[PDB]
RNA sequence: GCCCUGAAAAUGGAUGGCGCUCAAGCGUGUUACCUAUACUCUACCGUCAGGGUUGAUAUGAUGCCCUGACGAGUAGGCAGG
RNA sequence: AAAUAUGUAAGAAGUCCUUGUUACUUAAUUGAACGUGGACAUUUGAAUGAAGAGCUUUUAGUGGGCCAUUUUUGGUAAGC
RNA sequence: GGAAUACUGCCAGCUGGGACUGAGGACUGCGACGUAAGUCAAGGAUGCUGGCAUAAUGGUUAUAUGCCGCCCGUCUUGAAACACGGACCAAGGAGUCUAACGUCUAUGCGAGUGUUUGGGUGUAAAACCCAUACGCGUAAUGAAAGUGAACGUAGGUUGGGGCCUCGCAAGAGGUGCACAAUCGACCGAUCCUGAUGUCUUCGGAUGGAUUUGAGUAAGAGCAUAGCUGUUGGGACCCGAAAG
């Protein structure tokens, strides 16, 4: 009778998709990213760089 | 404002009810649209839309018709279905026996059936003895027979037939309607 | 004029036709007449019959 | 006093309102204008095998 | 009824029903038939083919009649005997008491063989008979006898 | 005042290339043409008879008849709001079967063959062409390739 | 009688708890296909750096479009396309599999749409707040997932995340699940239109045509 | 480029008016703000469509009820009053 | 020799295998039409949409038009 | 070399202020939080408190104030027009009836149908009743003399609703009326063929054909009625110069 949005109101959020649940508990909306030290060949900022 | 791609509030141009005032029609409909509803049966669908239908929508169907309709193999012992107005036919001789529910029989064809040993019918009568409309031959007249439909796309070299009102030769007969007189058609 | 699909008619009323219009209003006194005509008749033919 | 002499203006819109559509096609169609020695033994062609298809049912 | 008639559903507009423009004038394009030959010929030719012109004979005093001929086809025909005594003869099928049709008595005047008759003995009078009908007679052990 | 003959308008519809006049070459009176046949019409200008009329130059229509020298083409026209049908007796030199069909076929007797393949295997078909596709990612390598970098030119004259 | 009805209830009682766990399994695969793929496109960028080289994305396979002209006045080739792409109605708007048979349409329909390539959050939330199905003509709101499995069971998708799923992974039955979705009402931007005059492109200073990436951020002040 | 000359008409007068000179003028850029019968959500009127329901079951079966979409209009057609 | 416009095709009324009718046709059961029987339905032969498709009868008003971008002809030009 | 920050983007992260709405009316649905009994913001508002009586409140009306609003009717591409008519009010004032018709619809009967010219009868222009005719229909075609509708389960082919069979179903097979496309047969016209015969010119069997018909092929019509449409009528109402 009236349309209820999933945005707001939890209640039709968790109707509607469970693990949301999980996904808030887990956090994950977050999450921080694996680390990695990979660096850009010279090549790569040479022409970056160029006139 | 909608970029409208069909003809809005339009309507089927289907009837919904009979258009007659006949109590009884009006019982045999409420009748039906009760089959039709509860019954996943095909005929009364068929049956229901059928009562709807205006005079000439409804031809009758003749005796004869029914006589060779029953010639049909695996037809023999079906009730036959006239929704509609069953007339006498002088041209049969044999008559089968079976059933013939129809709106109304002709004083002939009500006797025509009944003499060769068979049963005349209603179709509330029909209804009973199979509400899921079993074993049942629907039958229809030939509508296109109609003297009506002879002066239909009347147009040159259409080979329809002139509303004309008293016919003979003086009668459009001539120019036009022959090589020696102008042209033809 | 002409128009549309139908029939040719034939109308013969472009002749002052409203001054020769004969309608039957009296068909049913007539037959009270004609058969009163008739007993009356029928009575000073003595027995004959008519 | 002179006027508008021709114009195809408005023309396609009336034409396109229940318009087009497409051609009427059918199996079998018209045999309008094929040539008659041919249609004449087709006839045949056809009058045959009927029977002897009938044949075949006895 | 008036009370039913699209006039009554006009009053308060205008003009009628008839437009504001072409009006409704007293004969645009003449009384009756007026140039069935000119500016109305293309509703005369289709509509009316055949229309102008003359074709064929005249027949100065045709009397109606004189060619009264009514046709009945085997089709019917035994529709002509009594209805009651229809199933005696029907099961009897005998040549020595065959019934007898006098079409000319039942309003007729010529036998046509448009259908079938079953194979049983007729006599059939009758003035004029087509050549079919007369031979599916014959073929169900009836005969013609022409009348006047 | 107007003029409207059969051949109005068609100097240069009806006229040859340039360089290609003169006799019909002899593959033309070799084909051979079957009821159902998809033809393109198009006028030869020496040959003056049996020769399509200007509606239907680069139409292309069905054969519905065979004849000593002609074909019979039908042709849907529009006239009003609806199409109509035309039956054209065109001769031969007017006439060519239509490449497209020509590679239907062939497309059929290869879609059958494919799916012979597909269950003689007993394996998944997919017959329908797909359009062409957005194109998935790609490493391009800068060995012997150190981008070249532009940029725009001035103005000049040089008459 | 009274015995057989909770015998009939816990039946779906039962079977609705097991549809509930498909679900939550499946939404979790996702959130982890996703949560991949996007990572590894990341440092495939970061890889093909240190080597020297570059990588180049895959071309986008979806675009959503807005209606942002009204319906007066359009030339008939465009309005035929604005139909067909069932954008009869500014600012209403839908999901597009870009194609080059689709491509062209576009490339007319040009001047009067908005359009470029949606992000998760911005096709997450379009449907959620604002996804209503087509069921027998009607359009019906989407606010349990017995709707969508109802009608696009037939091809897996029995959740409104099944239903997103198929839509950003285009994939085997977009094209009945994308048609399943009503065209999206909505709104006018609030914030505005960030341009003086909307019916320039977006390279001219002003809305229409292919502004990419920036779509999210029109569609999620219009959603 | 902007500005100046070239630049003459009849009642008294028109960047709409006032008035405006690092503009309230000309070119360009960036934010914010005002506002349509349009767009979004909602109530109600109506029109159209789909569907449920007289199984014993008081007063509407052409009825009650559920759902979705739609609404400009001369000449003109039909409908319900 | 463009651009924009413009024809047709993208299969069940289809494909193959076998061999039936005929007075047409071939030197010829050779063709040509049209068939019996057998085999092929998951994407059955590109995309998007379809707010249902198909069809029949009948009748109104109208048959002075004008305007804008573009293409254009007459005219020095025109609110021609 | 180790960071920070900007820019951009995501969070099913948390939260303050303001606004408009509260349709619905037992339960039924999908859920959420709980070990739990239970509880909940989960298929549309409730709780607490206060205020109003010669009153709160609302309706109408007059006036004022802000913004807005040219005279209708008409012909016209275009009217507020420096286009026409209209000073004002009451009463009157224009698509009718009829003869014959098209289509559509209702109804009666149906291979028929139509009592009402007339007769009978009467509680007297009514109601009730009826014999013979006649009309339209059930035969067409041809200028006419004339001739006149089954090779076949009243044919074959392709679609065909409904019914029947098998299957749990999805399906498959059978039957297939109406209607549609196409091939065929029949009747008449036209042009051919010209058997058996005959009183030697009568007769016309049989087989035909890119010809033709408002035909045949298990009838649909007749009648009363209604709206819209057609023609003749003063003919929607008012109007000449004339004869």
């Amino acid at each position: 009778v009236l349309k209820k949005n999933p945005l707001k109101n939890k209640q039709v959020l968790l109707r509607l998709n469970p693990y949301a649940k999980v996904f808030a508990a887990e956090k994950l909306g977050s999450k921080k990213a694996e680390k990695t030290g990979t660096k850009p060949a010279a090549v790569f900022t040479e022409t970056l760089k160029h006139d | 404002g909608i970029d409208h791609t069909s003809k809005q509030h339009k309507r089927s141009g289907h009837r919904t009810a009979p258009k007659s005032d006949n109590v009884y029609l009006k019982l045999l409909v409420k009748l039906y649209t009760f089959l039709a509803r509860r019954t996943d049966a095909p005929f009364n669908k068929v049956v229901l839309k059928a009562l709807f239908l205006s005079k000439i929508n409804r031809p009758p169907v003749s005796v004869s018709r029914i006589a060779r309709a029953l010639k049909q193999e695996g037809a023999a012992n079906k009730t036959v279905v006239v929704v509609g107005t069953v007339t006498d036919d002088a041209r049969i001789f044999e008559f089968p026996k079976t059933t013939v529910a129809a709106l109304r029989f002709t004083a002939g064809a009500r006797a025509k059936i009944v003499k060769a040993g068979g049963e005349c019918i209603t179709l509330d009568q029909l209804a009973v003895r199979a509400p899921k409309g079993q074993n049942t031959l629907i039958l229809r007249g030939p509508r296109n027979s109609r003297e009506a439909v002879r002066h239909f796309g009347m147009g040159p070299h259409k080979g329809k037939a002139p509303r004309i009102l008293s016919t003979g030769r003086k009668f459009e007969r001539a120019r036009g309607r022959r090589r020696s007189k102008g042209f033809k058609v | 004029a002409i128009s549309k699909n139908l029939p040719i008619l034939k109308n013969h009323f472009r002749k002052h036709w409203q001054e020769r219009v004969k309608v039957h209003f009296d068909q049913a006194g007539k037959k009270v007449s004609r058969r009163n005509a008739r007993a009356t008749r029928a009575a000073k033919i003595a027995p004959r019959p008519l | 006093a002179k006027s508008k002499n021709h114009t195809a203006h408005n023309q396609t819109r009336k034409a396109h309102r229940n318009g087009i559509k497409k051609p009427k096609t059918y199996k079998y169609p018209s045999l309008k204008g094929v040539d008659p020695k041919f249609r004449r033994n087709h006839k045949h062609a056809l009058h045959g095998t009927a029977k002897a298809l009938a044949a075949a049912k006895k | 009824p008036s009370r039913f008639t699209k006039t009554r559903k006009h009053r308060g507009h205008v003009s009628a029903g008839k437009g504001r423009i072409g009006k409704h004038r007293k004969h645009p394009g003449g009384r009756g038939m007026a140039g069935g030959q000119h500016h109305h010929r293309i509703n005369m030719d289709k509509y009316h083919p055949g229309y102008f012109g003359k074709v064929g004979m005249r027949y100065f005093h045709k009397q109606q009649a004189h060619f009264w001929k009514p046709v009945l086809n085997l089709d019917k025909l035994w529709t002509l005997i009594p209805e009651d005594k229809r199933d005696q003869y029907l099961k009897s099928a005998s040549k020595e008491t065959a019934p007898v049709i006098d079409t000319l008595a039942a309003g007729y005047g010529k036998i046509l063989g448009k259908g079938r008759i079953p194979n049983v003995p007729v006599i059939v009078k009758a003035r004029f008979v087509s050549k079919l009908a007369e031979e599916k007679i014959r073929a169900a052990g009836g005969v013609v006898e022409l009348i006047a | 005042g107007k003029s409207h003959g059969y051949r109005s308008r068609t100097r240069y519809m009806f006229q040859r290339d340039f360089r290609k006049h003169g006799a019909v070459h002899l593959s033309t009176y070799l084909k051979v043409y079957k009821v159902g046949d998809i033809v393109d019409i198009k006028a030869n200008g020496s040959i003056q008879k049996g020769m399509p009329h200007k509606f239907y130059q680069g139409k292309t229509g069905v054969v519905y008849n065979v004849t000593k020298s002609s074909v019979g083409v039908i042709i849907n026209k529009m006239v009003g709001n609806r199409y109509l049908e035309k039956r054209l007796n065109l001769r031969v030199e007017h006439i060519k079967h239509s490449k497209c069909r020509q590679e239907f076929l062939e497309r059929v007797k290869a879609n059958a063959a494919k799916r012979a393949e597909a269950k003689a295997q007993g394996v998944a078909v997919q017959l329908k062409r797909q359009p062409a596709q957005p194109r998935e990612s790609r490493i391009v390598s800068t060995e012997g390739n150190v981008p070249q970098t532009l940029a725009p030119v001035p103005y000049e004259t040089f008459i | 009688t009274a015995e057989q009805v909770a015998a009939e209830r816990a039946a779906r009682k039962a079977a609705n708890k097991e549809k509930r766990a498909i679900i939550l399994e499946r939404n979790a695969a996702y959130q982890k296909e996703y949560e991949t793929a996007e990572r590894n496109i990341i440092q495939a960028k970061r890889d093909a750096k240190a080597a020297g080289s570059y990588y180049v994305e895959a071309q986008h396979k979806l675009v959503f479009v807005v209606r942002i002209k009204g319906i007066n006045k359009i030339p008939p080739k465009p309005r035929k396309v604005l139909q067909l792409l069932r954008l009869t109605r500014i600012n209403s708007g839908t999901f597009v599999k870009v194609t080059k048979a689709t491509l062209e349409l576009l490339k007319l329909i040009e001047p009067y749409v908005a359009y470029g390539y949606p992000s998760y959050s911005t096709i997450r939330q379009l449907v959620y707040k604002r996804g209503f199905g087509k069921i027998n003509k009607q359009r019906v709101p989407l606010s349990d997932n017995a709707i969508i499995e109802a009608n696009l069971g037939k091809y897996g998708i029995l959740s409104i995340d099944d239903l997103i799923h198929e839509i950003i992974t285009v994939g085997p039955h977009f094209k009945q699940a994308n048609n399943f979705l009503w065209p999206f009402k909505l709104s006018n931007p609030s914030g505005g239109w960030g341009v003086p005059r909307k019916f320039k492109h977006f390279i001219q200073g002003g809305s229409f045509g292919n502004r990419e990436e920036f779509i999210n951020k029109l569609v999620k002040s219009m959603n």
